[PDB]
């Protein structure tokens, strides 16, 4: 039509899942500290 | 004229009236020759106890056996020398006892049935030839499978409550059954206000309530568990197998009530024998008439006064099972999320009729009040009714169905040969989606 | 009357699967963070001076 409906705030979340997913993997970006990472 | 619009404005209006001891009067004029002159009692099993249990069902067919002043068989050669068909019925919450009648010698009517409501011959030749038809009833129950399957339908949920109980009851009480037992019962329960009283036709208000004329009418429930459960009987020689499957939902006075009408209707049904084929809009009827996955279904609902049932009912080849099934839970779920304001149109316009649709006829109409006066009290609010389907939103259906059905525990009732019927397991982790 | 935390959770994340799904990954970053830096302190306080870490500092640059 096109009505996307709350697949939109679903979708919304699945990105930023892995991509959280690779920060958590290791990535390359450091992440100022917050909360103790290691010097 | 005919306007939809102000079709809603012109109609006999509710009318009420009460009387002293409890009584309940009210009426609507048809300007009919013909009334339907009926009462209705909240009297139910719910009420009653576990030797109670199917009495009031006993005690249904007894009054029509004779009474106090008309002995056995003397009452109807009275009620057929009119013409008029009698009829009466009872159910788990209500009994509705009531006479189509023309609308001349009605004031026979109510006194002929007023002393039927309380006065009553109660005679043990009767009792045994009555104790003995349902006993030989009892029996026989067994051969339609519908109503079979619902009674442990609710056992499986409402276990622990006297509202999961059979209606007719077990069947050793009704050989135990006494009289003295109904007396109580016949006593207790009887009384005004439980008493209400209604009629429809040409009958005027008070022309009612002045012939409703003196006589006399009269002088404990729980909150219900809800049982996450399963129940099967499986037995394999039969050729086809029930479902039923539901969820529990609000009573009868509550808000969402409606909102929920119109899922079930969107939803829709499917039926060997449509002429629908293939192209219709009920993804279900699509289906179920082109892979004929079932033979035939139908949802439900059934609100009772605190409580609601919200289900389908469907019957399917025994390798066809589950995947009816699969499908079944797509429709509800994807209501959950996904739907859509188009499909909201053409389910809010069939309820609509079928609202409009039901509201023909004497009986009908004589018989909405009894209920609604025992749910809504006089409430008959027809042209809100309208107003009350404007109300119902697409975020509302989804935000509606989001409780009712989304991650909950559902009851699942079966009837053999079941065994294809996947495990509990499946069917719970099958209501959430994992947004597939 | 308060609803427990439970009550609020579910509601609050647990219900959409998604969320259900989104806090693992979260607390799970937090966690390790906190969690590895607990048990070294724990294994090194039950090894003293065993270790350079203690030991070094005897002779580290000078």
């Amino acid at each position: 039509r096109q009505l996307a409906r709350n697949w939109v705030p679903t979708a919304s979340l699945w990105g930023a899942v892995g991509a959280v997913g690779l920060v958590w993997a290791t990535d390359w970006r450091l992440i100022l500290d917050w909360v103790p990472y290691i010097n | 004229t005919a306007t939809y619009a102000q079709a809603l404005q012109s109609v006999p209006e509710t009318q009420v009236s009460q009387l002293d001891n409890g009584l309940r009067v009210a009426s609507e004029q048809s300007s009919q020759p013909t009334c339907t002159v009926g009462v209705w009692i909240d009297a139910g099993s719910r009420y009653e106890s576990e030797k109670n249990n199917g009495a009031g069902y006993f005690v249904e067919h007894l009054a029509f056996k004779g009474t106090k002043n008309r002995p056995g068989n003397a009452l109807e050669k009275e009620v057929e020398s009119m013409g008029a068909h009698l009829n009466a019925y009872s159910t788990r919450e209500h009994t509705a006892y009531y006479i189509k009648a023309l609308s001349k010698d009605l004031p026979k009517a109510v006194e002929l049935l007023a002393d039927i409501v309380q006065n009553c011959s109660l005679e043990d030749s009767q009792i045994e030839k009555e104790r003995d038809v349902i006993l030989q009833e009892l029996q026989e129950n067994d051969t339609s499978m519908r109503d079979v399957v619902f009674n442990y339908l609710h056992a499986t949920a409402f276990q622990g409550t006297p509202l999961a109980q059979s209606v007719e009851g077990p069947s050793e009480n009704v050989r135990k059954l006494s009289r003295a037992d109904l007396t109580e019962y016949l006593s207790r329960h009887y009384k005004a206000p439980r008493m209400v009283l209604a009629a429809a036709g040409g009958l005027e208000h008070r022309q009612l309530l002045d012939l409703a004329q003196k006589h006399f009418s009269g002088l404990t429930l729980s909150p219900c568990r809800f049982t996450g459960s399963q129940i099967c009987h499986r037995e394999d020689g039969l050729p086809l197998a029930h479902v039923a499957i539901a969820v529990e939902g609000p009573g009868w006075a509550h808000p969402d009530n409606v909102a929920l009408q119109v899922a079930n209707a969107i939803i829709g049904h499917y039926d060997c024998t449509y002429g629908g084929g293939a192209h219709l809009s009920s993804p279900l009827a699509s289906i179920a008439a082109t892979n004929k996955l079932c033979q035939s279904f139908q949802t439900f609902n059934i609100c009772y006064a605190d409580t609601g049932l919200l289900g389908a009912h469907f019957v399917c080849d025994h390798m066809s099972i589950d995947d009816m099934m699969f499908v079944l839970q797509g429709q509800w779920m994807r209501l959950c999320t996904s739907a859509t304001e188009s499909e909201v149109l053409r389910g809010k316009n069939l309820l609509r009729n079928a609202l409009v649709s039901h509201l023909d006829g004497t009986t009908p109409v004589c018989e909405d009040i009894g209920r609604s006066l025992l749910t809504y009290g006089r409430r008959i609010p027809l042209a809100e009714w309208e107003s009350r389907i404007a109300e119902v939103d697409a975020r509302v259906v989804r935000e509606v169905c989001s409780k009712y059905f989304y991650d909950q525990c559902p009851a699942v009732a079966g009837f053999g040969p079941i065994e294809q019927l996947p495990d509990y397991n499946r069917i719970r982790s099958g209501m959430f989606w994992l947004r597939f | 009357v308060a609803p427990t935390l439970t009550a609020r959770l579910y509601s609050l994340l647990f219900r959409r699967t998604s969320t259900f799904a989104l806090t693992i990954v979260v607390g799970a970053l937090f966690f390790e963070r906190a969690f590895d830096q607990g048990a070294d302190a724990i294994y090194e306080h039950i090894n003293e001076g065993k270790l350079w870490k203690h030991i070094k500092h005897k002779y580290e640059n000078k």
